[PDB]
């Protein structure tokens, strides 16, 4: 079983600027190697072959270099389609994937679009009280909410999830949902979602 | 040339590969994995005479790779899961011969889900607000992954945001959320359309205002 080391599992880079990836075999592999690239909902894609011979339609922005234990894959003048997963894979004995490598472009901050939605009624007349908020298409990736009923902070029972980087935007988009019964949701009036200056969205039970 | 892949499903702790616009019998064979970690696998290798098999050894015993050249099919059993819990490729090296080709075919893919939960339809909800206007819907309590999730059937594409699901045991929650200009939503009609497979269910959920 040959061993192959990915580095760094993640990256972060300038528009314009230019990444390069490290794997590391625990033999010689004869330039055997390939990277492929994966965006999420697709099929691996194949990028370069035998350590630096480029496929057909690959931009030349991608190379590979390296021999004997050494290789490395390079990206140069970095845009936002070059947004996704990298794996190396030897082929010189068998097959051996290296670890991955998501990369992640900087840009400018971006606000939130934030958006609250109350239970729906076939929820509420289930005895559930699901309230959701959405924070779409900001940056940098670290954002947080806070969530009132009636004025005073709420914490048990949020759940949120990330999206991964938007591929031609290079913003995230963020989803959060306070769940509660639909006893104690219909004991108060007014719910809150704040993004962190903060950015608010209400609604009320009228 | 593709590589059509037959499930698969939930099993508590046989795959096929049906191949076609090639030479089948020309080309050696693998599975690879990817695990719900962002992490690629090899998993089983057959060559062209099925008389070579080759597994890793995280892996090794519990997995046969076998194939049927007059049928064009491949085939993968898998014994005593754990945490084999991944979606399986089919992959074709990328040229003939018993010699180790890096792969240029990919089937779509089929997941195997290994645990001790038991398969849950969800309850789909409408997400309705109470220039730009974003709609949603919740897929709540289900099990296991995945779900699909569209908005009119796909055709609207752009500006739709579908989160991650999160497992609050023993069951995921999911949203998605959309964004159209204002007034095409109401007058226009915006359903979400979400398929649970392992549950055989699939509802189309029409937002209404109000």
């Amino acid at each position: 079983d040959i061993q192959m080391t990915q580095s760094p599992s993640s990256l972060s880079a300038s528009l314009g600027g230019k990444v390069t990836i490290t794997c590391k075999a625990s033999q010689d592999i004869n330039k055997y190697i390939a990277w492929y690239q994966h965006k999420p909902g697709k099929g691996p894609r194949l990028l370069i072959h035998y350590t630096s011979s480029l496929q057909p339609g690959i931009p030349s922005r991608f190379s590979g270099s390296g021999s004997g234990r050494d290789y490395s894959f390079s990206i140069s003048n970095l845009e936002p389609e070059d947004i996704a997963t990298y794996y190396c894979l030897q082929y010189d004995n068998l097959y051996t994937f290296g670890g991955g490598t998501k990369l992640e472009i900087k840009r400018a901050d971006a606000a939130p679009t934030v958006s609250i939605f109350p239970p729906s009624s076939e929820q509420l007349t289930s005895g559930g009280a699901s309230v959701v908020c959405f924070l779409n298409n900001f940056y940098p990736k670290d954002i947080n909410v806070k969530w009132k009923i009636d004025g005073s902070e709420r914490q048990n029972g949020v759940l949120n999830s990330w999206t991964d980087q938007d591929s031609k935007d290079s913003t995230y988009s963020m989803s959060s949902t306070l769940t509660l019964t639909k006893d104690e949701y219909e004991r108060h009036n007014s719910y809150t979602c704040e993004a962190t200056s903060p950015i608010v969205k209400s609604f009320n039970r009228n | 040339v593709k590589l059509q892949e037959s499930g698969g499903g939930l099993v508590q702790p046989k795959l096929s590969c049906a191949a076609s616009g090639f030479t089948f019998s020309s080309y050696t064979m693998s599975w690879v994995r990817q695990t719900p970690e962002k992490r690629l696998e090899w998993v089983a290798y057959i060559s062209n005479g099925g008389g070579g098999t080759y597994y890793p050894d995280t892996v090794k015993g519990r997995f046969t790779i076998s194939r049927d050249n007059a049928k064009n099919t491949l085939y993968l059993q898998m014994n005593s899961l754990k945490e084999d819990t991944a979606m399986y490729y089919c992959a074709r090296p990328s040229r003939g011969g018993s010699s180790y080709w890096y792969f240029d075919v990919w089937g779509a893919g089929t997941t195997v889900t290994v645990s001790s939960a038991k398969t849950t339809p969800p309850s789909v909800y409408p997400l309705a607000p109470g220039s730009m206007v974003t709609l949603g819907c919740l897929v709540k309590g289900y099990f296991p992954e995945p779900v699909t999730v569209t908005w009119n059937s796909g055709s609207l594409s752009s500006g739709v945001h579908t989160f991650p699901a999160v497992l609050q045991s023993d069951l995921y929650t999911l949203s998605s959320s959309v964004t159209v200009p204002s007034s095409t939503w109401p007058s226009e009609t915006v359903t979400c359309n979400v398929a649970h497979p392992a549950s055989s269910t699939k509802v189309d959920k029409k937002i209404v205002p109000r």
